[PDB]
């Protein structure tokens, strides 16, 4: 219908609550392994934020896996920063992590993050 | 909150 | 960190993508039965929007059910309207459905929806 | 879009 009203804060409130479920380990259904580190998450949130996870979890075999191992070249802190961005909209971008964050965002197919990393790098050169 | 979207 | 940047549209984009997963029946993990009607959804989105579903899916036995049957007094169209609100932030509130929407929102423990229903009813009296 | 929250 074209007659709907909208609650402005709803999408933000949903994301806050999904991150609270992740913090409490409620209904997490996948572990992402990045070298020596493991991160528990919800497949639907990963798919909704990343083109790589969208492809993985729509594959008829990989959709059923409970563990996904990422490429060993992926930096765990870079992944942690991007997973926190997925669940909060906030990206902890710092001089010390920007190259790892950008490389991880390219691998995860997160173009908006890649774009801001490129802009911050270009401003310092 | 509520608005007309 | 207090140094984060934020992507304004992220939470809205996540919700649009979760609703696209629901439309395509991707990774839905529960069926909600309302009298003669069935609705497929994602438990995490329901929990993030409703106090009743938060209680159900944090219960150690009910968290594992793949079908949840609602009270027979719940109107299926009222539930459909609220499920669409959960996944889109938009509530199709009309003179013809407001009483059913309000009763369903009280049962699902969705206080912001109950509040706007009460305001619209009060304005017409 | 990006902002300072
Ligand atoms: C409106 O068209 C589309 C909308 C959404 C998707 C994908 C995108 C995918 C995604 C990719 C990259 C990023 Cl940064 C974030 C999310 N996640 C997703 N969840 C549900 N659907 N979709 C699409 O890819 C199939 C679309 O057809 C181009
Ligand atoms: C900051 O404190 C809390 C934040 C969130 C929740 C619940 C609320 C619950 C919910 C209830 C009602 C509505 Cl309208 C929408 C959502 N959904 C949820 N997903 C994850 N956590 N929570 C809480 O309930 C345990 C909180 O302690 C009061």
């Amino acid at each position: 219908a074209d007659s709907c009203i909208q609650f402005t804060r709803h999408a933000s409130d949903v994301l806050l609550n999904l991150n609270r479920l992740r913090s409490r380990d409620i209904l997490t259904d996948v572990v992402i392994v990045v070298s020596r580190e493991q991160f528990r998450a919800h497949k639907t949130v990963l798919m909704a934020c990343s083109g790589l996870f969208y492809s993985i979890f729509t594959d008829q075999l990989k959709c059923n896996l409970s563990v996904i191992n990422l490429d060993p070249e992926i930096n765990p802190e870079g992944f942690c920063i991007l997973l926190d961005f997925m669940y909060t909209s906030r990206l902890n971008l710092r001089e010390g992590n920007i190259m790892a964050v950008m490389a991880t965002a390219m691998y995860l197919q997160m173009e908006h993050v890649v774009d801001t990393c490129r802009k911050f790098i270009k401003a310092s050169e | 909150a509520w608005v007309i979207p």
